[PDB]
C-alpha cells in the first residue's frame, strides 16, 4: 500500500532507460580496460568520518547508521570512491588498476521533497596510471559517457584547485570567505570583499571575472596580466586540456569553480544538463585520499549521477 | 479562572460572535486581555492557538478541523464544535485528471502534507508529497504537481483556475479544543462555558 | 556539550526530593508487607510480547544473535518471577526504578498475585490512597473505572469498539453525536454515552445506568459504587464511565489518580489476572505504579 | 585495511562473473516478456514480520532496521517477491504481469551481499504459468554454466495431505522430513495405528525419486489427493524431460508456509546450498488483491557464484 | 520462559541486604554533606570514548542518528556536572546506581554493576586526599565485612619507577599486573640496571613492610621516588589508628590518568576490589580547569558477594 | 567414492564393529597411525574426536560420520541429516548432586557445572529456572565436591561415578546414543550408495 | 592451607617433579586414579584438572595456585591471576605449520587455518595485518591441510616429529610456550606469605 518516505521509487520504464545506458556504458568501460567491482554494502563509519570536504559531503548525520553485533557502527554505502580506493591499497603489485561502479549510495536528505534519498551512480577509478596520461584518459572517458546517455543540451566543466588555491592565497588567504562567496556567485559580498583589501587592479579584475564567465580569450589575459607563474600555469593547464579535447566535445573552463572535495588536487571537473538542476557527472583528481592508506600515486575519476540524468531524460522530453 | 486562546483568522470572528449570543463581555478594543466573566483569552495563529493549549498556556482554545487534523497534537478533548462555515478538504485537479494515466507516481502539492499522506493512504496509492505555504494552486499550473489537497470552500478558487474538485476528503469546521487536565479540574466551569456556547 | 533526547537530568534537590519519598515509600510497603525486587535491566525482545511497539523499546544484539531490550515495564518481570513459584501463595512484590523508552522514567510500584479477589482490589486500592498522603501534592484526584463496563459498553454500541474508544479518548462529543445518528441507539445508551462523557457524579450516573435494562452495566458501575462508599473515608473516590482501559489486557478494575500540577498521571494501576495466564494458570493479579518524574514535576510546578 | 563480518566483498573476478551471468539472464528474460522492477531499499518493518509467515510471529532479528524522523520502523530491502507482488497489486487492468529483479537483500546471518535474480508471474492462466515459470528456471540453469546439476520440484498439497493423513502432526513430521530423520520416523510410525500403505510410503518419500518406486507407493494409499497431487508432478516430469531430467521430491517440505501447491527448488554439486528455488504462492497476492495465480522463483547468485569457483577446482 | 546471560537477577535478600548498606551509608554521605545526583541513563558515546573500548559499552542509534550508550561511568557525567557549575566553590557529590558493561559469557561475569561511590571537586589538595581516604575506610566499616585490606599507591611513584626503568613502562607495566618475577629477572638482565633501582623493582612486587620499603626506596637516592613514597608513608600514620594502612609501590594505576594517590580495597571473600579511589585532577581539565578531583566508588556487586562468600 | 569420519572414541568401536557385521571392509588397523585410509568398498575414512567429525561433515570434508547425540544436541551446527541411528550406547543426559539436592531451598541461584552448556540451558529452560553454568571440559563431577557449583549435567551410562562421589541422578533428561549424520548435499548426488549403506548397516 | 590445581597432562609430571626437588610431600602417584582431591603433609589441598578447568578453578577461588601451560593461559580469556613463578621446562611453541610451497602460493581467497587455539591464531594474524578464516579443530590439526580442510595451521611444535611424518614445516614461530604458576589475587593478598614462601622454593630447584 504505502512505502516510507525515505525510499525512491523508479518506474519501470525509469528502470528500462536505467538500464540501457549502463549497458553503453558497461560495453564502453570494458572496452577500455576497466574491471567492474561492487563494493560492500556496509562500512565501519570510521572509514567515512575520517573526511572533511571544502563544503557538507561528510557528516554523520546524513548517513544511515546502526549497531553490528560485537556493537561498533556501520553505515550503509555512503560513498563509492573510498572503497574502490581501499581496494586499490590492498594491491601487492604497483600496476595501474582500472576499477567501475554500478550502484546507490544512501545517504540522508530532508522530508516531503523532490529530494532522492536512493542515489544511484556510475562512475570510474583510475589509480596509478601516469600524471598526464591519466587526466587525458578520464576527460575523455568522462565526455564519451557523456555521449552514450543521450541528453540534447549539455555541458562539460573543468577547473583547477591548484589555480583556486593559488587566488585564494593572493586574495589576502581569505579562503574560508572566497569560497563562501565563489558558491553563491555572491557578486555583493565579493565586491565588499575587494573593498576592504588593496588588491592589485589585476587581481581585483580577476576575481570579478571568474564569477562570470568562461570566454577563454577574456580570461587569458585576465591571467597573464597578474603575472602570477601559478594562476598562469595552472591556466595553460586548462587551456591545453580545451584545445585536446575540443574536436570531441566543445570543453568549458570554469575558474570560479570552487572544488567539491577539500582534497582534490588539482584537475576537477561536472558537466551539467539544461534539463537538470545537479550535475550529471563530476569528477576529478584527488591523490590525497591514496595518502590515507597506501603511498603517493595519481588518483581521478568521475561519477555519473543516475538519478539526475534521468531526471533530465524525462523533463527533457517533454 | 478560564483560559482561552483563539485562531486569529476568520475563525475569530466566529468564536467572539458564538461568545456573544450566548452571554460574555465581548472585547474587541485589541491591537491578552481579561473579560468580566472571568476569561484571560489570548489570540494567535492555529498552530499557535494550539501549542498554547499543549503547554497549558490556556485551558480551552478554538481551532479548526483543519489544522487539527494536520497538526500532530492529540493530547486535548474536541468538547463542542460550532458547524459554522462550509470548508472541506478537497483533491483538486485539472478535469483530463481521471482520464491521464501515466506511467508512474502522481505528485501532489499541499499545505497540509499530513491530511494529503493520510488521505491517499486509505486510496492505496503511495505518492511524492511537494508542501505549499501559500496558494496551492499554483502547483499544476506551474507543472510542479499533478493534483492537490487544499481547503475548498466556495470553489471560487480552483474554477478561477481551471481546476476541479476531483473527490471529498473530509467536513471542515471550527471546534472547541480543551486542555484535559484543565477539564479534571476545572470540569464545572468548562462544561458550564459548553452547554451555554451550545445554544446557538 | 549536550545530552541525547533520552537522557534526563534530576537536579540534586530531585533527587533529594525522589530519595525522600521512596523512603516514605519503602517504610509504608515494608509495613504492608511488600517485598521489593529489582528486575533485570536487559530481557529478551520475545518477552514484551504478551502485552497485546518495538519502536518505543531500545534494542540491540547480543553475543549470540538475538535481541535483547532494556527494561521496557516492570510488571511482567515480576509477573514472571511470580510464575517461578511451584508454591501457590500470594505475592506482594515492590519495585523502585525506571524503564527505557522513547518518546519525544522512574517509576515506583507494587503487584499483588495470588491474594483473594474481593481482598485484593480493595487491598491494593487502600494502598494506593495511602502511597498518595505519602506523596506530598496538595490537590489530586483518584478515578476508578471499569473495563467489563466499557467493553459491555462496545458491545452494546454496535461492537464498534473500534470507534468509541477513539471517541472517548478525544472526548469527541460531535464526534459521539454522529455515532449515536448513524446507529439509532436506544433512549437509554444514548442517554449513557452522552453523559459518561462529561460527568462521574454518582447520583446522575446511577440513574442513567439502572435504566439501561442492563445487566452487565448496572452490576459493573455496583462494583465501582461499592467502592466508591468503602474508600470515602479516605479520599473521595471518583467514578469514570468514560475511562477507556489503558492497557487491552485489564481484567475489569483500573484506576489512576491525577494532580492538578502534572498532565500526565502520578498512579494508574488495575487488575489484569490475563497476564499470569501467559505463564501460569488463572489466579488474581493487580498492582499500580507510580510515575515518579510526574510526581517530582508536580511538586516542582505545585509550589510556585 | 578492515572490513565488517555483516559486508560480503567480491573479487573483481566475481562481479565481472556475476555480471556475465546477468548479461545472459537479461536477454533470456526480456525475450520472454518479462520487466525488470527495482524495488526500493527500504520498506515499512509492517509489510515483511506481517506477511513473510502466520499464526506465529515472524522474525526481526534477521533484518536490519531502524527509525524514521517522524518515528517508524524501517527496514532494508529484506525480500523481493513481496514489493513485487505489491506492485502488482497497485495495477488496475486484470492482466498477467512478468517481473524480474535483479539485486539483493539485506538479513543478518548469525556466524558469517545476498545477491539474487529472479521472476515473478502474476495473473497468467494457472496451467499455462506453472508450465511458464518451469520451462523459464530450467532455462536460466542452462546459461549459469554449472556442469553438474539437478531440478527438484514437489507439491504442497501433497505435503500438506501427506501430513493430516498422519493424524494431522504437521508440526512433527515437517520436522522429521527436514533431518531425513529416518529412526524418528519409524517411532513416530510405532506410536500410531497408521495404515501399511500410508507406512510404506512415509519410510520411502524421506529417501529416493525412482518415478516408478513412488508412483505404485501413491496409488496403493487409494487416496485421491495424494495420486492427484503426484500425477501432477509426474506430468511436469514428462512435460520437461526432454529439457532437463526433472526430480521428483515428495518428501519436500515447503519453504514458505504460504506455497499453493508446486514448489521446486535446484540445486549444484558444488553448492550446498540451493542456486535456485521457487513455487507459485497464489496467498500472497490474497493479502492485497483477490486471488491470482502468482509464482516464481529466485536465483541465489551468491551460492551459484560460489558453486562456479568450487566448480574449476 | 527463563532470562538472557546479558541481565544479572538479584535475590530477594540480596535486595534487602544491598538496600541496608545504601541505608548506613546514605546517613554516613549526607553526615559528610555529599548530595546524591542521578546521571543520565544515556550518553553520547563521543564523551566515553573521549578521555576504554566501545566494544564493552551497550550502544545504539537515536532518532537524529547518533550513537548514544548506557551509562558506562559515573565518574564522567558527575565531573562534567561539576563544569556546568561557574561557581568556584568545592562540591561533593555521590552516586547509587549501576553502570552497563558487556562481559563474557558462561564464566559467571556480570553485566549490570551496582555501585555507590562519591566524587569531591574543588576543595583543598592536601585535605581532600585525607577526607576521602578518611570516608573511603569509615565506608568500608559500614559494609559489614570481617576480613578486609586497604591498599594505597602513588602514580607519580610508579611513572617515576617507569622513567628510571630505561622508560620502558610498556613492559614494567604488564610486569607488574602480571608480578610476572621471572619475566621481571630478565628485565632486569636485558639493560644495566642499578643495584638500588634493581634491589627495588624485586621488592615492590612481593611486599609491603613499611620497614623493608622505606630503606630500599631512599636507597635509590631518588627524589621522585622518596617524596611519593613519603606521602605514601604518612597516609599510612595519619589513618593508621582507623585502620591499618597498607602500602603497594608496586600498584598499577587502573586508569591512565591518574594524578598520584590511588588507592583500593579488597576483601578476603572477593576476587575483585570492593572499593577502589584516587585522585585524577586530570579530568576535570577535559572540561573546565585544573583543580583537585579524586573519588573513589564502592563495587556493590563484589561487596555482597563477598557477604555471602563469608557466611559459609 | 564415500567419505565416511567416526570419532576416535569408544563410538570407533561401535562403528568398525557394526560396518563389520554389514559385511563392510573392515581395516582394523586403523591400532595404525595415519590419519586417512582406504578401503575395498571405496570409503575413505577419517577419525577424530566428535565435534571435528562435525566440523569435517559441515565443511564437506566427508559425506557420513558416525558421532553421539550427546555431541549432536550440544554442537550449534544443524545442517545434516541424521539417516540411521544404531542403538547402542545406555548413555542419558542428567542432572546430578547431592541427595539433599531437591529439599534445600537456597534464596539464591544454583549454579550448575556441565560439559555441555547448551544442553544445560536448554533443560533448565523448559524446566522455568534462569540458572548459572559453569563449563568444565572435564570430570564435572568435582563442580559440586568443591563447592564450584550446586549440581551438574553430564552423561551418565553406569552411574558408578556419581555414586562414588555421593551423587545421585534427580532427573534423567534424555536418551544418548551413537548416530550416523549424512552432510545434505552428499545426500542429494550419491544418494543411492548412503542409502545403500544406511539399509545394510540397518542390520 | 594452600590449595592448588594441576593440569593432569604431562605438566603434572612437571610439577609433581619440581615440588619433590623442592622436597614437598609429593604423594599423586600413589592415589593417582579415581580421586580428584588431595591433602599433603605441607598443608596443600591439591586438585588436578584439564586446564581450561585449572584455571577455571582458579579463577572462582576455589584453589589459589595453578599450574597451566602458556598455552592455554594465552588462549583463556581469563586475566585476573598472578603468574609469579615460571618453571621453564617444555620446549613447546606456537608456530604457523603448513606445505613448503605455501609461502610461493598466491591465494585469491582467503587463508583458512585450522587451529585447537583460535584466539592464538586470531592475535597472530592481526600483528601480521591479514584478516582470515579459522576453522576450529579440537583433535590433530595436521589433518586441517591434508584433507582439504585449511591451507595451514596453528598448533604447538615440540619436536616436529608430528609435521614432518605429514610432510608439514614451520612457517613461523609465534611464541615460546612453557608451563606457568598463576596465583589467584585475592589469595596472594592475604597469604602473601606462603604463597611466596613456595615461590621462592619452587624457584631453588
Ligand atoms: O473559498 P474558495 O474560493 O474555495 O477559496 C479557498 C482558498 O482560499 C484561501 O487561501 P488563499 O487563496 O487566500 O491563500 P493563503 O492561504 O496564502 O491566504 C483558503 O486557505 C483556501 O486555500
Ligand atoms: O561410566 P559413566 O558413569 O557414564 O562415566 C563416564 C564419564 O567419563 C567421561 O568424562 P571424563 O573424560 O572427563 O572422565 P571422568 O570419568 O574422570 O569424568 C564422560 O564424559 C563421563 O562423564
Ligand atoms: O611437535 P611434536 O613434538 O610432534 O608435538 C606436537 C603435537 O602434539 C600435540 O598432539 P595432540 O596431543 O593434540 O595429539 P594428536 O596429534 O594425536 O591429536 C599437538 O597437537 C601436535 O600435534
Amino acid at each position: 500500500y504505502l512505502l516510507p518516505e525515505e525510499s525512491a521509487e523508479m518506474t519501470l520504464n525509469q528502470v528500462k532507460s536505467l538500464r540501457q545506458i549502463e549497458g553503453r556504458l558497461r560495453k564502453l568501460f570494458s572496452l577500455k580496460n576497466y574491471q567492474e567491482v561492487m563494493p560492500p554494502s556496509f562500512e565501519y563509519t570510521q572509514l567515512y568520518t575520517a573526511l572533511e570536504s571544502n563544503g557538507k559531503t561528510f557528516n554523520q548525520e546524513k548517513m544511515f547508521q546502526f549497531i553490528k553485533h560485537e556493537g561498533q557502527s556501520i553505515t550503509l554505502r555512503y560513498d563509492f570512491t573510498l572503497p574502490l580506493v581501499r581496494l586499490y591499497s590492498q594491491i601487492k603489485d604497483s600496476t595501474s588498476a582500472r576499477y567501475s561502479y554500478f550502484g546507490k549510495i544512501f545517504r540522508k536528505e530532508k522530508r516531503h521533497k523532490g529530494r532522492s534519498t536512493e542515489n544511484y551512480q556510475i562512475g570510474i577509478e583510475l589509480f596509478g596510471e601516469s600524471a598526464d596520461k591519466s587526466e587525458l584518459e578520464i576527460l575523455s572517458l568522462a565526455l564519451q559517457v557523456i555521449e552514450q546517455l543521450g541528453l540534447n543540451k549539455t555541458v562539460f566543466e573543468i577547473g583547477s584547485a591548484k589555480f583556486f588555491q593559488r587566488l585564494c592565497q593572493l586574495a589576502d588567504g581569505s579562503t574560508e570567505l572566497l569560497t563562501e562567496l565563489l558558491l553563491k556567485k555572491d557578486l555583493s559580498g565579493l565586491n565588499a570583499f575587494i573593498e576592504k583589501n588593496n588588491f592589485s587592479k589585476e587581481l581585483r579584475g580577476l576575481l570579478k571575472e571568474i564569477f562570470i564567465t568562461n570566454e577563454l580569450s577574456r580570461l587569458e589575459n585576465l591571467v597573464t596580466n597578474t603575472k602570477d607563474d601559478v594562476l598562469i600555469s595552472s591556466f595553460d593547464q586548462l587551456k591545453e586540456f580545451s584545445e585536446k579535447l575540443s574536436m570531441i566535445k566543445p570543453i568549458i573552463i570554469d575558474l570560479g569553480m570552487v572544488p567539491k572535495m577539500d582534497y582534490y588536487t588539482d584537475l576537477m571537473f561536472k558537466a551539467y544538463s539544461s534539463a537538470a538542476n545537479q550535475p550529471i557527472l563530476s569528477g576529478g583528481r584527488y591523490d590525497q585520499l591514496l595518502s590515507n592508506f597506501q603511498e603517493e600515486a595519481f588518483a581521478i575519476g568521475f561519477c555519473c549521477h543516475m538519478d539526475t540524468i534521468l531526471k533530465a531524460l524525462e523533463r527533457q522530453e517533454l | 479562572m478560564i483560559k482561552i486562546a483563539i485562531t486569529k483568522g476568520r475563525i475569530q470572528k466566529q468564536v467572539t460572535k458564538l461568545l456573544e449570543n450566548a452571554d460574555y463581555d465581548v472585547e474587541p478594543i485589541l491591537n491578552q486581555i481579561k473579560t468580566k466573566d472571568d476569561l484571560q483569552i489570548i489570540f494567535g495563529k492555529p498552530n499557535d492557538v494550539i501549542t498554547f493549549l499543549e503547554h497549558g498556556i490556556v485551558d480551552i482554545g478554538f481551532v479548526g478541523k483543519d489544522t487539527l487534523d494536520e497538526n500532530d497534537f492529540d493530547d486535548y478533548y474536541e468538547l463542542l464544535y460550532l458547524k459554522i462555515g462550509q470548508c472541506i478538504f478537497a483533491l483538486a485537479s485539472y478535469p483530463d485528471f481521471s482520464n491521464k494515466n501515466f506511467q508512474r507516481h502522481k505528485r501532489i502539492a499541499s499545505k497540509y502534507p499530513r491530511v494529503t499522506k493520510k488521505y491517499f493512504a486509505q486510496k492505496q496509492e503511495d505518492i511524492e508529497i511537494i508542501k505549499l505555504e501559500g496558494s496551492v494552486e499554483l502547483g499544476p499550473v506551474v507543472g510542479l504537481a499533478d493534483a492537490i489537497v487544499d481547503i475548498v470552500e466556495t470553489g471560487n478558487t480552483l474554477s478561477a483556475n481551471g481546476l476541479e474538485v476531483i473527490e471529498k476528503i473530509s467536513d471542515i469546521s471550527t471546534r472547541m479544543i480543551v486542555n484535559k487536565s484543565s477539564f479534571k479540574f476545572k470540569k464545572d466551569k468548562i462544561i458550564e462555558m459548553v452547554e451555554r456556547l451550545e445554544d446557538a
